[PDB]
């Protein structure tokens, strides 16, 4: 069993402190180049810190003076103490065994760290009504706007799961307010819009919020 | 009145690898530091703990001449209080180092068109080197919990890597010959003076 | 610091094609480079190390080449499990960093498909709150590259809109995009004509879906 298991990630307000753990089996942490690599949502990989088998540590410029990499040889565990956390530290954090010229061969599954000054809030669900302008030809589109919630994620279904074909639930966007916004639309034949009723089921476990919103044609 | 064999160290046709650096013990001779003052346009002449102009006026018990070859990106580690794969696992200088460090680009000498894999360096080691320690061990490095037993493979890697010096490489990856002169002065008769 | 410029940002290829990705360092790094494969939600996977050496367990269709500044990854015969995002890394320990490339997304190549454009006015319920969100939908199109331009009374709007793209659909290999234009209720009631203009390869001329506030 050769694997790395991360833990310790979660939600924390800016300036707070958070300690990530990396439990190893098979690979010995005190004998290897161990590195932390993070990846922000939708961005590329970024190296953070490394600890040599001899004890030499090296940190990226953006995390110098805030992060401290360490290890417990008896636990066979790698640690990353992250202080003075900022919003730009929000990323999935991988611990990995670095082989220098031989690449980075062993990666962990990753732990998610989210740094935001936002509180837990349930989303508002607004209907995206299928109008005459929302019908290109033969089929029309309708949907729901899941706006202003925190944190991730939300799950959206249609007619309690009975409607699955042609459904597109987009990945959320982070608004300037710090709250996520999300939309889920479905395309149906124009002939069924007034014999079949369409309700989107929005579930947000962080706020214990389940909301069922009926989407109907707009009334002129 | 023997002259200190400085010609034999700098003008040697072949240098040793950094992990198995050669050390020439120089003692009981008259040293000429004026030929090392300014050899060529290469001015890698950082002296620590001692002044260059004062070397001709000082007598030392023994003078050690350490010679090896590294890349350009690693010469910044051949200094007191440095870290890296070279400083930690190949050649470490003490924090109170008294001496001078000399280096010059030897791309026209130590780099072949097909890669000069003769020069090596140590990549894996369980702990850091003490000052002036030479580790020539080639034991398969055990990076996991399973013992290697001299079997190269996964978690069991050879602790030495080749440099592959090519003349078209970048300046930082071109070979550099380094000569470190250590000046010792302990309770002993001083025999290496200048003139 | 070394800057690793990777190109192209995205490429389309069918099964069996010969795929080539380019990675360029801002200065000579000799052979200190590695290639990685990553699929959404999964950890990265090492493919090539030491510029051109194949990692154990990687299929032989993968091969690396180049030295100094110009490096190329090559998939001789693209397989279905190879549609992913690939990165290059500078394993050189100077100047630390270990900079990664920008990344190259390899999606499934299919015929061009024009997007279906739908515009949604803000709901009366949301206008009661004080915020007006207009949504423009681009349904089932290919390729990924598509441009959405908001116009408010024929004034090109930028900076107050956000977009989101789904992953390539596992059945028809198309993309879908939503664009959310957000205004205060005050600014929303100051204007009449709201439109999103969609340009795409499958459209010979820009498509515009519009409404008038209150009709
Ligand atoms: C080494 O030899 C070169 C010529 O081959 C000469 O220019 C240089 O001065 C010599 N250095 C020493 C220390 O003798």
């Amino acid at each position: 069993q050769v694997q790395l298991v991360e833990s310790g990630g979660g939600l924390i307000q800016p300036g707070g402190s958070l300690r990530l753990s990396c439990a190893a089996s098979g690979v010995t942490v005190s004998s290897n180049y161990m590195s932390w690599v993070r990846q922000a949502p939708g961005k590329g990989l970024e190296w953070v810190s490394i600890i040599y088998s001899g004890g030499t540590t090296y940190y990226a410029d953006s995390v110098k003076g805030r992060f401290t990499i360490s290890r417990d040889s008896s636990m066979n565990t790698l640690y990353l103490q992250m202080n003075s956390l900022r919003a730009e530290d929000t990323a999935v954090y991988y611990c990995a065994r670095d082989l220098m010229v031989y690449g980075i061969d062993v990666w962990g599954q990753g732990t998610t760290v989210t740094v935001s000054s936002a509180s837990t809030k349930g989303p508002s669900v607004f209907p995206l009504a299928p109008s005459s302008k929302s019908t290109s030809g033969g089929t029309a589109a309708l949907g729901c706007l899941v706006k202003d919630y925190f944190p991730e994620p939300v799950t959206v279904s249609w007619n309690s799961g009975a409607l699955t074909s042609g459904v597109h639930t987009f990945p959320a966007v982070l608004q300037s307010s710090g709250l996520y916004s999300l939309s889920s639309v479905v395309t149906v034949p124009s002939s069924s819009l007034g014999t079949q009723t369409y309700i989107c089921n929005v579930n947000h476990k962080p706020s214990n919020t389940k909301v069922d919103k009926k989407v109907e044609p707009k009334s002129c | 009145t023997n002259l200190c064999p400085f010609d034999e160290v700098f003008n040697a046709t072949r240098f040793a690898s950094v992990y198995a650096w050669n050390r020439k013990r120089i003692s009981n001779c008259v040293a000429d530091y004026s030929v090392l003052y300014n050899f060529a346009p290469f001015f890698a002449f950082k002296c620590y703990g001692v002044s260059p102009t004062k070397l001709n006026d000082l007598c030392f018990t023994n003078v050690y001449a350490d010679s090896f070859v590294i890349r350009g990106n690693e010469v910044s580690q051949i200094a007191p209080g440095q870290t890296g794969n070279i400083a930690d696992y190949n050649y470490k200088l003490p924090d109170d180092f008294t001496g001078c460090v000399i280096a010059w680009n030897s791309n026209k000498l130590d780099s072949k068109v097909g890669g000069n894999y003769n020069y090596l360096y140590r990549l894996f080691r369980k702990s850091n080197l003490k000052p002036f320690e030479r580790d020539i061990s080639t034991e398969i490095y055990q990076a996991g919990n399973k013992p290697c037993n001299g079997v190269a493979g996964f978690n069991c890697y050879f602790p030495l890597r080749s440099y592959g010096f090519r003349p078209t490489y970048g300046v930082g990856h071109q070979p550099y010959r380094v000569v470190v002169l250590s000046f010792e002065l302990l309770h002993a008769p001083a025999t290496v003076c200048g003139k | 610091e070394i800057v690793m410029t990777q190109s192209p940002s995205s490429l389309s290829a069918s099964v069996g094609d010969r795929v080539t990705i380019t990675c360029r360092a801002s200065q000579g790094i000799s052979s200190y480079l590695a290639w990685y494969q990553q699929k959404p939600g999964k950890a990265p996977k090492l493919l090539i190390y030491a510029a051109s050496t194949l990692q154990s367990g990687v299929p032989s269709r993968f091969s690396g080449s180049g030295s100094g500044t110009d490096f190329t990854l090559t998939i001789s015969s693209l397989q279905p499990e190879d549609f992913a995002t690939y990165y290059c890394q500078q394993l050189d320990s100077y100047p630390p960093g270990y900079t990664f490339g920008q990344g190259t997304k390899v999606d499934i190549k299919r015929t061009v498909a024009a997007p279906s454009v739908f515009i949604f006015p803000p709901s009366d319920e949301q206008l009661k709150s004080g915020t007006a969100s207009v949504v423009c939908l681009l349904n089932n199109f290919y390729p990924r590259e598509a441009k959405v331009q908001w116009k408010v009374d024929n004034a090109l709007q930028s900076g107050n809109s956000q977009e989101s793209v789904t992953e390539q659909d596992s059945k028809d290999s198309t993309y879908s995009l939503s664009s959310t234009l957000t205004l205060s209720k005050a600014d929303y009631e100051k204007h009449k004509v709201y439109a999103c203009e969609v340009t795409h390869q499958g459209l010979s001329s820009p498509v515009t879906k519009s409404f008038n506030r209150g009709e």
